[PDB]
Protein backbone atom coordinates (compact mmCIF):
# COMPACT_ATOMS: atom_id res chain seq x y z
CA UNK A 1 0.00 0.00 0.00
CA UNK A 2 1.10 3.45 -0.88
CA UNK A 3 4.76 3.95 -0.70
CA UNK A 4 5.32 0.10 0.09
CA UNK A 5 4.13 -0.36 -3.14
CA UNK A 6 6.79 0.50 -5.74
CA UNK A 7 7.69 4.08 -3.74
CA UNK A 8 4.50 5.35 -4.44
CA UNK A 9 5.77 5.82 -8.05
CA UNK A 10 8.04 8.39 -6.60
CA UNK A 11 11.66 8.88 -8.49
CA UNK A 12 12.93 9.77 -5.17
CA UNK A 13 11.63 10.49 -2.00
CA UNK A 14 7.74 8.96 -0.87
CA UNK A 15 5.71 9.95 2.02
CA UNK A 16 2.25 9.05 3.31
CA UNK A 17 -0.65 11.94 4.15
CA UNK A 18 -3.53 10.95 5.21
CA UNK A 19 -3.94 7.56 2.65
CA UNK A 20 -2.45 9.47 0.22
CA UNK A 21 1.32 9.53 -1.56
CA UNK A 22 3.40 12.83 -1.62
CA UNK A 23 6.60 12.62 -3.76
CA UNK A 24 9.40 14.93 -3.10
CA UNK A 25 12.93 15.05 -4.25
CA UNK A 26 16.71 16.30 -3.17
CA UNK A 27 18.13 19.55 -3.40
CA UNK A 28 18.83 20.73 -6.43
CA UNK A 29 15.92 18.75 -8.50
CA UNK A 30 12.64 20.07 -8.80
CA UNK A 31 9.49 17.74 -8.72
CA UNK A 32 7.91 17.34 -12.21
CA UNK A 33 4.23 18.61 -13.44
CA UNK A 34 3.52 15.05 -12.97
CA UNK A 35 4.32 15.33 -9.43
CA UNK A 36 6.01 12.11 -9.42
CA UNK A 37 9.25 12.87 -11.51
CA UNK A 38 12.59 14.87 -10.75
CA UNK A 39 14.19 17.09 -12.99
CA UNK A 40 17.81 18.71 -12.56
CA UNK A 41 17.98 22.27 -12.25
CA UNK A 42 21.04 22.88 -13.50
CA UNK A 43 24.69 21.08 -14.46
CA UNK A 44 25.95 18.67 -12.07
CA UNK A 45 23.27 17.28 -10.04
CA UNK A 46 23.80 15.56 -7.27
CA UNK A 47 23.96 11.47 -7.14
CA UNK A 48 24.41 11.34 -11.08
CA UNK A 49 27.36 9.97 -12.42
CA UNK A 50 29.36 11.98 -14.99
CA UNK A 51 29.49 11.64 -18.71
CA UNK A 52 30.81 14.48 -20.44
CA UNK B 1 39.53 -1.38 -0.66
CA UNK B 2 40.26 -5.83 -0.52
CA UNK B 3 38.51 -7.16 -4.15
CA UNK B 4 35.86 -4.90 -5.81
CA UNK B 5 36.52 -3.17 -9.11
CA UNK B 6 38.69 -0.02 -10.73
CA UNK B 7 36.59 3.11 -10.37
CA UNK B 8 36.12 3.75 -14.49
CA UNK B 9 35.60 7.21 -16.24
CA UNK B 10 33.37 9.67 -14.65
CA UNK B 11 31.66 6.37 -11.84
CA UNK B 12 32.80 8.10 -8.46
CA UNK B 13 32.39 11.59 -8.67
CA UNK B 14 32.05 12.06 -5.02
CA UNK B 15 35.32 10.73 -4.05
CA UNK B 16 37.42 13.08 -1.79
CA UNK B 17 40.97 12.11 -0.59
CA UNK B 18 42.64 13.89 2.64
CA UNK B 19 46.48 14.21 2.19
CA UNK B 20 48.64 15.17 4.44
CA UNK B 21 51.88 17.79 3.73
CA UNK B 22 53.78 14.95 2.00
CA UNK B 23 50.89 14.93 -0.56
CA UNK B 24 49.68 11.34 0.64
CA UNK B 25 46.50 9.89 1.30
CA UNK B 26 45.24 9.06 4.71
CA UNK B 27 41.86 9.07 4.86
CA UNK B 28 38.71 9.59 2.46
CA UNK B 29 35.70 11.77 2.36
CA UNK B 30 32.38 12.59 0.04
CA UNK B 31 31.42 15.63 -1.61
CA UNK B 32 28.32 16.65 -0.25
CA UNK B 33 29.07 20.73 -1.84
CA UNK B 34 30.73 23.20 -3.28
CA UNK B 35 32.10 24.40 -0.19
CA UNK B 36 31.56 21.10 1.85
CA UNK B 37 33.16 17.45 2.34
CA UNK B 38 32.08 15.07 4.85
CA UNK B 39 34.29 12.68 6.72
CA UNK B 40 35.23 10.88 10.12
CA UNK B 41 36.27 12.35 13.38
CA UNK B 42 38.56 10.36 13.92
CA UNK B 43 40.66 11.33 10.49
CA UNK B 44 41.65 14.28 12.12
CA UNK B 45 43.65 13.06 14.62
CA UNK B 46 45.51 11.32 11.54
CA UNK B 47 47.69 14.84 10.37
CA UNK B 48 48.80 18.37 11.79
CA UNK B 49 48.08 19.99 7.90
CA UNK B 50 45.74 18.73 5.53
CA UNK B 51 44.37 19.62 2.29
CA UNK B 52 41.56 17.80 0.21
CA UNK B 53 42.03 16.42 -3.45
CA UNK B 54 39.03 15.48 -5.54
CA UNK B 55 38.60 14.42 -9.59
CA UNK B 56 41.60 11.63 -9.19
CA UNK B 57 41.18 8.43 -9.94
CA UNK B 58 44.98 7.50 -10.76
CA UNK B 59 47.67 9.43 -8.28
CA UNK B 60 50.61 8.60 -10.77
CA UNK B 61 49.46 10.09 -13.97
CA UNK B 62 47.86 13.50 -14.62
CA UNK B 63 44.36 13.08 -15.98
CA UNK B 64 43.56 16.69 -16.13
CA UNK B 65 40.39 16.69 -13.86
CA UNK B 66 42.39 17.17 -10.98
CA UNK B 67 42.03 19.95 -7.93
CA UNK B 68 43.41 20.55 -4.72
CA UNK B 69 41.92 22.63 -2.10
CA UNK B 70 42.31 24.23 1.63
CA UNK B 71 40.37 23.50 4.85
CA UNK B 72 38.82 27.01 6.22
CA UNK B 73 37.10 25.36 8.98
CA UNK B 74 36.76 21.80 11.02
CA UNK B 75 33.15 20.94 12.28
CA UNK B 76 33.65 17.95 14.38
CA UNK B 77 30.75 16.62 16.63
CA UNK B 78 31.17 17.43 20.01
CA UNK B 79 30.03 14.06 21.44
CA UNK B 80 32.99 11.83 19.25
CA UNK B 81 34.74 9.42 21.79
CA UNK B 82 38.16 7.53 20.77
CA UNK B 83 36.72 4.80 23.06
CA UNK B 84 34.22 3.53 21.16
CA UNK B 85 34.08 5.40 17.62
CA UNK B 86 30.59 6.58 18.27
CA UNK B 87 29.29 9.68 17.04
CA UNK B 88 32.61 9.27 14.07
CA UNK B 89 31.60 12.22 12.06
CA UNK B 90 32.63 15.72 10.80
CA UNK B 91 32.37 17.95 8.11
CA UNK B 92 35.05 20.56 6.44
CA UNK B 93 34.27 24.17 4.87
CA UNK B 94 36.51 24.81 1.96
CA UNK B 95 38.21 28.36 1.55
CA UNK B 96 37.50 28.26 -2.20
CA UNK B 97 34.32 26.40 -4.20
CA UNK B 98 34.96 23.34 -5.66
CA UNK B 99 34.23 23.67 -10.32
CA UNK B 100 31.86 20.44 -10.60
CA UNK B 101 33.08 18.95 -13.99
CA UNK B 102 33.82 14.92 -15.33
CA UNK B 103 35.16 13.11 -12.19
CA UNK B 104 33.88 15.87 -10.06
CA UNK B 105 30.19 15.84 -8.66
CA UNK B 106 27.93 16.19 -5.16
CA UNK B 107 26.28 12.46 -3.76
CA UNK B 108 22.88 13.38 -2.76
CA UNK B 109 21.61 13.85 1.05
CA UNK B 110 18.49 11.71 1.53
CA UNK B 111 15.92 12.28 4.20
CA UNK B 112 15.99 10.31 7.17
CA UNK B 113 12.60 8.03 7.07
CA UNK B 114 12.81 7.25 3.04
CA UNK B 115 16.40 6.34 3.31
CA UNK B 116 15.74 3.87 6.39
CA UNK B 117 12.86 2.34 5.29
CA UNK B 118 14.07 2.11 1.40
CA UNK B 119 17.43 3.00 0.64
CA UNK B 120 18.74 0.67 4.01
CA UNK B 121 16.73 -2.31 3.25
CA UNK B 122 18.08 -2.34 -0.47
CA UNK B 123 20.23 -5.49 -1.23
CA UNK B 124 23.56 -3.76 -1.48
CA UNK B 125 25.46 0.30 -0.71
CA UNK B 126 28.84 0.98 -2.82
CA UNK B 127 32.12 2.02 -0.45
CA UNK B 128 34.82 3.12 -2.36
CA UNK B 129 38.39 4.73 -2.17
CA UNK B 130 42.05 4.49 -2.28
CA UNK B 131 42.88 2.64 0.95
CA UNK B 132 44.91 -0.90 1.16
CA UNK B 133 44.18 -3.68 -1.06
CA UNK B 134 45.26 -6.40 1.22
CA UNK B 135 45.03 -6.16 5.40
CA UNK B 136 49.17 -5.97 5.48
CA UNK B 137 49.65 -4.39 1.85
CA UNK B 138 50.30 -1.21 0.22
CA UNK B 139 47.92 1.85 -0.27
CA UNK B 140 46.55 1.78 -3.87
CA UNK B 141 47.28 4.02 -6.42
CA UNK B 142 43.99 3.49 -8.57
CA UNK B 143 40.60 4.50 -6.81
CA UNK B 144 38.52 1.55 -6.45
CA UNK B 145 34.79 0.81 -5.70
CA UNK B 146 32.81 -2.18 -4.19
CA UNK B 147 29.20 -3.50 -3.75
CA UNK B 148 28.94 -4.40 -0.32
CA UNK B 149 25.50 -6.26 1.22
CA UNK B 150 23.39 -4.24 4.24
CA UNK B 151 23.82 -7.18 7.36
CA UNK B 152 21.50 -8.17 9.79
CA UNK B 153 21.82 -5.82 12.88
CA UNK B 154 21.41 -9.27 15.44
CA UNK B 155 24.02 -11.14 13.75
CA UNK B 156 26.55 -7.67 13.58
CA UNK B 157 26.08 -7.40 17.28
CA UNK B 158 26.78 -11.02 18.04
CA UNK B 159 29.84 -10.87 15.49
CA UNK B 160 31.58 -8.30 17.48
CA UNK B 161 34.07 -7.63 20.52
CA UNK B 162 33.60 -4.15 20.24
CA UNK B 163 29.91 -2.21 21.03
CA UNK B 164 27.83 -1.29 18.00
CA UNK B 165 26.26 1.73 19.35
CA UNK B 166 23.01 3.59 17.58
CA UNK B 167 25.19 5.37 15.56
CA UNK B 168 26.66 2.53 13.75
CA UNK B 169 25.76 0.23 10.98
CA UNK B 170 27.55 -3.51 9.24
CA UNK B 171 27.80 -4.00 5.95
CA UNK B 172 29.85 -6.65 3.91
CA UNK B 173 30.33 -10.44 4.18
CA UNK B 174 30.78 -13.06 6.75
CA UNK B 175 33.91 -14.93 4.78
CA UNK B 176 33.97 -13.57 1.45
CA UNK B 177 37.58 -11.43 0.72
CA UNK B 178 35.83 -8.48 0.20
CA UNK B 179 36.04 -5.21 2.30
CA UNK B 180 37.24 -1.79 3.22
CA UNK B 181 40.41 -1.36 4.72
CA UNK B 182 42.94 0.77 6.16
CA UNK B 183 43.51 4.25 4.42
CA UNK B 184 39.07 4.25 3.20
CA UNK B 185 37.87 5.71 6.63
CA UNK B 186 35.91 8.71 6.05
CA UNK B 187 35.15 7.71 2.80
CA UNK B 188 31.61 7.31 0.99
CA UNK B 189 29.30 4.59 1.52
CA UNK B 190 26.39 5.47 -0.99
CA UNK B 191 22.88 3.40 -2.11
CA UNK B 192 21.64 3.85 -5.73
CA UNK B 193 18.29 4.03 -6.21
CA UNK B 194 16.88 4.35 -9.83
CA UNK B 195 20.10 5.52 -11.22
CA UNK B 196 20.81 8.33 -8.22
CA UNK B 197 23.17 7.39 -5.68
CA UNK B 198 22.35 8.67 -2.34
CA UNK B 199 24.93 9.35 0.65
CA UNK B 200 24.18 6.51 3.48
CA UNK B 201 27.29 5.76 5.42
CA UNK B 202 30.87 7.09 6.26
CA UNK B 203 33.45 4.51 6.17
CA UNK B 204 34.41 4.07 10.13
CA UNK B 205 35.96 0.67 11.28
CA UNK B 206 36.69 -2.77 11.49
CA UNK B 207 38.46 -5.73 13.33
CA UNK B 208 41.45 -6.27 10.69
CA UNK B 209 40.76 -6.30 6.64
CA UNK B 210 37.80 -9.14 5.30
CA UNK B 211 38.15 -11.33 8.54
CA UNK B 212 36.20 -14.22 8.56
CA UNK B 213 32.98 -13.85 10.55
CA UNK B 214 33.84 -10.22 10.87
CA UNK B 215 31.79 -7.28 8.92
CA UNK B 216 32.83 -3.20 7.96
CA UNK B 217 31.14 -1.10 10.80
CA UNK B 218 29.91 2.37 9.16
CA UNK B 219 28.83 5.57 10.72
CA UNK B 220 24.97 5.61 10.64
CA UNK B 221 24.73 8.84 8.10
CA UNK B 222 20.53 8.75 8.78
CA UNK B 223 20.81 9.66 12.36
CA UNK B 224 23.05 12.69 11.49
CA UNK B 225 21.05 14.39 8.46
CA UNK B 226 19.67 17.78 11.19
CA UNK B 227 23.26 17.55 12.52
CA UNK B 228 24.91 17.70 8.76
CA UNK B 229 22.56 20.67 7.88
CA UNK B 230 23.42 22.64 10.65
CA UNK B 231 27.18 22.49 9.90
CA UNK B 232 26.23 22.92 6.59
CA UNK B 233 24.75 27.01 7.20
CA UNK B 234 27.86 27.55 8.79
C1 LIG C 1 38.57 -2.45 16.09
C2 LIG C 1 39.04 -1.11 15.47
C3 LIG C 1 39.46 -0.17 16.60
O1 LIG C 1 40.65 0.05 16.75
N1 LIG C 1 38.49 0.39 17.38
C4 LIG C 1 38.92 1.24 18.50
C5 LIG C 1 37.97 2.41 18.78
O2 LIG C 1 36.63 1.93 18.88
C6 LIG C 1 36.17 1.40 17.65
C7 LIG C 1 37.02 0.20 17.22
N2 LIG C 1 40.14 -1.29 14.47
C8 LIG C 1 41.30 -2.16 14.66
C9 LIG C 1 42.12 -2.06 13.37
C10 LIG C 1 41.26 -1.23 12.40
N3 LIG C 1 42.06 -0.29 11.58
S1 LIG C 1 42.07 -0.27 9.94
O3 LIG C 1 42.76 -1.42 9.48
O4 LIG C 1 42.64 1.01 9.66
C11 LIG C 1 40.46 -0.37 9.31
C12 LIG C 1 39.97 -1.62 8.83
C13 LIG C 1 38.63 -1.42 8.40
C14 LIG C 1 37.79 -2.41 7.85
C15 LIG C 1 36.47 -2.08 7.45
C16 LIG C 1 36.01 -0.74 7.60
CL1 LIG C 1 34.39 -0.32 7.14
C17 LIG C 1 36.86 0.25 8.13
C18 LIG C 1 38.19 -0.08 8.54
S2 LIG C 1 39.35 0.96 9.22
C19 LIG C 1 40.14 -0.65 13.27
O5 LIG C 1 39.37 0.24 12.94
CA1 LIG D 1 45.94 11.52 -11.26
Amino acid sequence: KLCSLDNGDCDQFCHEEQNSVVCSCARGYTLADNGKACIPTGPYPCGKQTLE
Amino acid sequence: IVGGQECKDGECPWQALLINEENEGFCGGTILSEFYILTAAHCLYQAKRFKVRVGDRNTEQEEGGEAVHEVEVVIKHNRFTKETYDFDIAVLRLKTPITFRMNVAPACLPERDWAESTLMTQKTGIVSGFGRTHEKGRQSTRLKMLEVPYVDRNSCKLSSSFIITQNMFCAGYDTKQEDACQGDSGGPHVTRFKDTYFVTGIVSWGEGCARKGKYGIYTKVTAFLKWIDRSMKT
